[PDB]
């Protein structure tokens, strides 16, 4: 509790490929952990511009910046200073797949965050490839102990430009690197949006609101 | 640290196998595992990896949509289902823990330890 501060910065670095494109992403961030609301500001440092929908990348920039009931443990924030690490499937409805393997520490005051994460199997012709998303939904996330660790599972989707929309199945597991208490079955409602972008999108800003509830 | 690969056997091609591997002396869910395979003859090739999480895995070429290597992370197991097995299947199979505790995609023998002693895969 006094290590995880009202007010906390972070650090990510991710290394990624999608349908074989490579790039790398360094950005900083901050939030009110205990509010359950962050920002965060990304940089394309290599591999920009990017030739896919920068909506699938957005939500691998952050699990301690979540607004938790005093009778919900907060697992994530109580694994620290040691952290965390947590691993992702996302399956979309049209054949892609994204898979996603992260850290997160503590070091120097700050969150660090080290991400890798690889796309596949994303037609060509499709909405991810082709840059036609605008931003998530509102999502819960549907949390559950399970293996001795913390899973979560959402059925997630993207919005379309042509109205429509994009729909993806996703299953994340966090795990603490120390002993620390597992709540509980409960959700997480999760709001993400894309706040400011350049016109290629190799600068993004990112807001994300997070609150755990009962059910 | 130990462990005991299980499940081998010998059948017609077209048939199918599920190969286990009971793991002991270290966080089993902390590591990702991989399934090696050695012909006779032959060096120790790539056949499937698992992330510690399970949800991120990894397969060559010749047996992607075949194979599916799975894990059970309450009992400490590694699986392997093998279907449409072909008489190229032939060989030890054999398990193993990536070294380092950090896996992504990585395919290569020496990037995991512990061997098993492995089980004997025979396809007519």
């Amino acid at each position: 509790m006094a290590i995880i501060k009202e007010f906390m910065r972070f650090k990510v670095h991710m290394e990624g490929s999608v349908n074989g494109h490579e790039f790398e992403i360094e950005g900083e961030g901050e939030g009110r952990p205990y509010e359950g609301t962050q920002t965060a500001k990304l940089k394309v440092t290599k591999g920009g511009p990017l030739p896919f929908a920068w909506d699938i990348l957005s939500p691998q920039f952050s699990k301690a910046y979540v607004k938790h009931p005093a009778d919900i443990p907060d697992y994530l924030k109580l694994s620290f200073p040691e952290g965390f690490k947590w691993e992702r499937v996302m399956n979309f409805e049209d054949g892609g797949v994204v898979t996603v393997t992260q850290d997160s520490s503590l070091q120097d005051g700050e969150f660090i965050y080290k991400v890798k994460l690889r796309g596949t199997n994303f037609p060509s012709d499709g909405p991810v490839m082709q840059k036609k998303t605008m931003g998530w939904e509102a999502s819960s996330e549907r949390m559950y102990p399970e293996d001795g660790a913390l899973k979560g599972e959402i059925k997630q989707r993207l919005k379309l430009k042509d109205g429509g929309h994009y729909d993806a199945e996703v299953k994340t597991t966090y795990k603490a690197k120390k002993p620390v208490q597992l709540p509980g079955a409960y959700n997480v409602n999760i709001k993400l949006d894309i706040t400011s972008h350049n016109e290629d999108y190799t600068i993004v800003e990112q807001y994300e609101r997070a609150e755990g509830r009962h059910s | 640290v130990q462990l005991v690969e299980s499940g081998g056997g010998l059948v017609q091609a077209g048939g199918s196998l599920r190969l286990s591997c009971a793991t002991s002396g270290f966080t089993f869910s902390d590591y990702a595992m991989g399934w090696f395979r050695q012909a006779p003859g032959k060096e120790r090739e790539f056949v499937a990896a698992i992330s510690w999480s399970g949800h991120v895995t990894d397969y060559a070429d010749s047996v992607k949509g075949r194979f599916t290597i799975s894990r059970d992370n309450v009992k400490n197991t590694v699986y392997l289902q093998m279907n449409s097995l072909k008489p190229e299947d032939t060989a030890v199979y054999s398990c193993a823990a990536a070294k380092s505790g950090t896996w992504w995609y990585q395919r290569s023998e020496n990037d995991f330890g512990s061997w098993g002693q492995g089980t004997q895969v025979t396809v007519s």
